[PDB]
DNA sequence: TAATGCTTGTGCCTTTATTAAAGAGGAAAGTTGCGGTGGATTAAAGCACCATCGTGCGGAGAATACGATAAGGCTCTTGCTTCATTTGAAGTTATTGACAGTTGAATCGAGCCGCTCAATTGGTCAATTATGGAGTCAATAAAGG
DNA sequence: CCTTTATTGACTCCATAATTGACCAATTGAGCGGCTCGATTCAACTGTCAATAACTTCAAATGAAGCAAGAGCCTTATCGTATTCTCCGCACGATGGTGCTTTAATCCACCGCAACTTTCCTCTTTAATAAAGGCACAAGCATTA
């Protein structure tokens, strides 16, 4: 039957999703997430669902960011695949 | 009645940013009348220099209005803007750029 | 409560470059919120020009000093530029 | 509510990260992301409900969560 | 013209942490720079927090906010402790 | 007369803190004599932690003056201090340290 | 004024180099130095030039210095 | 003759100069670029003696913090020599 | 190269929902005058910044011998990618009900303005003690054995 | 581990410079009162947020199998490092000369405040046309040979 070299579906979905411009993480989960980190501020809080939108938008735009950083972190070792360490090293140059 | 924004030639209001800058200012302070017909003036260049990019990049795709996207676009393929705006766009996603290591 | 917004003007400048492109309310709404940046950035170093130099008013010297400061090189030039022909035609006028 | 961190599955991970360009990913990555996303969460929410509790407010309402990203450089276009 | 500090306040303090440790010129300017620093910071956050929520007055209640804002953890809680002591102290005498 | 230091209980100057309050506010606002109380708290607080801190790196080194280089090594030696002050100290130097690699 | 950048001579960034645990030197690095230098200065220079200019005056002031800065979160203690 | 191995000098330097606080580049010739610098701004300007030593302690302050970023990059990639592609590593990752 | 599966770009129907156009009203900008504070102008005097010499010594430049580090190549296996089957939880729709946000008056409390008093804080001067220089001795570490 | 040699911490003494105490002045904080606005409390409307069921179906979990990428080991050659000799320009110490900064008085000019008029900018209602979903589909890439 019809196989795949490994990489190959990968570029597609850099491809694809490049392109799009719509949310990545559901909605549902993402939304008692933030309600039980809340949870340990102050009890009995209640949400506008506005608020939770702008949530997300920036969550999103600040996981991207950080792997942008860690995909060159991870180049610069003449590696392709992305680890913990490169993380680290991102986050201690940003200065986190 | 002239408009201060005719007398100056501008299409920003005058007024309002003179209203807005003395509310702004602190303890006693004064505002003059060029003061606000310079920050309409440059108000004014800033929105004609985004706008015309936007414009041009929305014709670039075939489509007939202005989105987050070409913003995006728009902002992100200058260099002075891109220094300038160094805010996040709410839908704009990213530029598509991939690295010569990894094809 | 009305609530106070720059879209009418933004409309005009967009018809006077592009006169054949509309745009959508999302666009709209992100246009006011960074012109509103733009602004607190000039009145916030203004402010604090008018501070250092130990004069309460604010005049366009302050303004085109605060331009120079905030916005980078051709952009600041040209801002610069537009900003005297505007105050030049309105003390002529 | 217990154990929501979880909530974010590797597929969602997985579409982060072929966002920005990346196209291997190794094991542990996916609990990284969602030790750093709880960090970023519990600051923005901290500030957030801190401006909330100056209006002798119970709701927390999406201009509390500008203002706070606002504070720590992350500003955001489209919600204000 | 008379230039004011806060050398004497940093002086007195010193005297009640540490009976017998001296401090150069250096170090106390410096000490006044990071007190005029964090000054700044405070009156800042006040005028904000002010402008956000429509009340013209600075209370002792948006300087406790603006020090939740500013602080981190422990440093504010326990400035906030001392703060609010002081405020009961005055009041009572 | 009586100071409003003393009444609250404080060394640092209550009515110089009012008064710069009052200079420094927006657009014909007021200010409290409590919230120049709690400032001046707080100012000492911050104060008092700081020295506290030089003074024991002073005495670690068996010296009777504190100069620069104890203030670099009080608040780069404490996390709090060293997430609130971020700036540069003239004279200070930098904490001793050699990556575990290199040696 | 010509040729001035070549003044910082390379036991200098060797010393500077050292006061930041680095133990091994490679050759351009004098060179990228050189260049970081003169892009830092550049901008700096620039905002103090503008501030005195503002005030009318011909003298750069040490105050000018630390305003400038400041403005680029760089904030300096010990000349204010 | 007496002589040492490779590193050995470098170590005693990195620990000498990292407990001193003295300023690390000669006056004169960094008064002189910084006058050359500011000559492309305005003509016939005149400086304080104060502002040349504040833009000196900045510029050391700068460089020192650039360098442990560079040193970071360096071991990341199992190197103990620092390159220029670490200094441009680094100096991307700060955002400059 | 080559066919061939396979996924994406292009053309067309739909239909729909989202932006362009019109209307009432109410909120703010323009007009005119009056007073009083802030900005621009000019002269003086003093301080500060630039240019000159001498010098003499410690640091910088160039050559040298060489040991250690970066770079390249090969093996290899373990971990991450691709594909199917089954399921389970998110997304959609409609509905209740109560809680919390908003607006409008009334009212008491507190901060600002204004002149006088006197105590507090800033600047100048002599000193004494903590600190840097210089020499010396002993403890420690490194290179070869 | 041992021996020899270079390096640095610890001790002593000496000089000195720089932080402390004292005294004059000049500056502003405390005091008392009058007044006017702003924070606080209470009631009523009502917008919306949380909780409920019913249903579908599409994406998430798990497993099998497969393939290629990271990691470890070995070799080499070239390139930064430690050392010595020579010289060169920087820092220290006085000395002029001048030009630029600050202060003080003066004049004028321009901006805020206050009431009235009018006109323009902002919520509400309708639509019409540009764009996303679905279908059909040509064509350019990927894969084994």
């Amino acid at each position: 039957p019809h196989r795949y070299r490994p990489g190959t579906v990968a570029l597609r979905e850099i491809r694809k999703y490049q392109k799009s411009t719509e949310l990545l993480i559901r909605k549902l989960p993402f939304q008692r997430l933030v309600r039980e980190i809340a949870q340990d501020f102050k009890t009995d809080l209640r949400f506008q669902s506005h608020a939770v939108l702008a949530l997300q938008e920036a969550a999103e735009a600040y996981l991207v960011g950080l792997f942008e950083d860690t995909n060159l972190c991870a180049i610069h070792a003449k590696r392709v695949t992305i680890m913990p360490k490169d993380i680290q090293l991102a986050r201690r140059i940003r200065g986190e | 009645p002239i408009t201060r924004s005719s007398r100056a030639g501008l299409q920003f209001p005058v007024g309002r940013v003179h209203r807005l800058l003395k509310t702004r200012s602190t303890a006693h302070g004064r505002v003059g009348a060029t003061a606000a017909v310079y920050t309409a003036a440059i108000l004014e260049y800033l929105t004609a220099e985004v706008l015309e990019l936007a414009g041009n990049a929305s014709k670039d795709l075939k489509v007939k209005r202005i989105s987050p996207r070409h913003l995006q676009l728009a902002i992100r393929g200058d260099e002075e803007l891109d220094t300038l705006i160094k805010g996040t766009i709410a839908g704009g996603g990213v530029i598509p750029h991939i690295h010569k290591s990894l094809i | 409560k009305n609530v106070e917004t720059y879209k009418i003007y933004i409309f005009k400048v967009l018809k006077q470059v592009h006169p054949d492109i509309g745009i959508s309310s999302k666009a709209m709404g992100i246009m006011n919120s960074f012109i509103n940046d733009i602004f607190e950035k000039l009145a916030q170093e203004s402010s604090k020009l008018a501070r250092y130099n130990k004069k309460p008013t604010i005049t366009s010297r302050e303004i085109q000093t605060a331009v120079r400061l905030v916005l980078p090189g051709e952009l600041a030039k040209h801002a610069v530029s537009e900003g005297t022909k505007a105050v030049t035609k309105f003390t002529s006028s | 509510l217990r154990d929501n961190i979880q909530g974010i599955t590797k597929p969602a991970i997985r579409r982060l990260a072929r966002r920005g360009g990346v196209k291997r990913i190794s094991g542990l990555i996916y609990e990284e992301t969602r030790g750093v996303l709880k960090i970023f969460l519990e600051n923005v929410i901290r500030d957030a409900v801190t401006y909330t509790e100056h209006a002798r407010r119970k709701t927390v309402t999406a201009m509390d969560v500008v203002y706070a990203l606002k504070r720590q450089g992350r500003t955001l276009y489209g919600f204000g």
